């Protein structure tokens, strides 16, 4: 049926804050990729997800921001 | 660290030593969890060994910490 000429995957990108603020459309990926440097593993991760639950939250605003995309 | 004498009786047998201190350096060096007690440029493993004979790790400590961590 032929769905790649109509709809193959496609990406999205999104952006979002502590509210739940677009900023993908505001700046490209690729400018803002050179600020980026990975920074100390597992230790950061569990410094940084001692807030983690705060992401389920994030999910019901993404979503709600970028089903409508 | 030159001997590791200190050890032997911190965790009597000196190869469950050997098997404990590479668990805690494990631990110390791509498993985050940054030594309880400075370092002198000293590598991983010979922290591990430093904190054994400080009495501070041993294989019960270890296994108290992983079972904490393995419940959350």
């Amino acid at each position: 049926l032929q769905l790649n000429r109509f709809l193959p995957p496609t990406p999205v990108r999104m952006l979002l804050d502590k509210n739940g603020n677009n900023l993908a459309a505001q700046v490209e990926f690729e400018t803002f990729n050179r600020q980026l440097n990975a920074v100390n593993r597992h230790t950061g991760s569990k410094l940084v997800n001692a807030v983690q639950q705060d992401v389920h939250a994030i999910l019901q605003l993404g979503e709600a921001q970028i089903e409508k995309s | 660290r030159v001997t590791v004498q200190d050890a032997v009786e911190k965790i009597g047998n000196r190869f469950d030593l050997v098997l404990v201190a590479a668990r805690r350096a494990r631990q110390m060096q791509v498993g985050g969890k940054d030594p309880l007690v400075p370092e002198e440029n000293d590598k991983t493993t010979v922290i591990a060994l430093r904190e054994i004979e400080e009495g501070l790790i041993n294989n019960q400590i270890l296994d108290v910490r992983e079972r904490q961590e393995q419940q959350e």
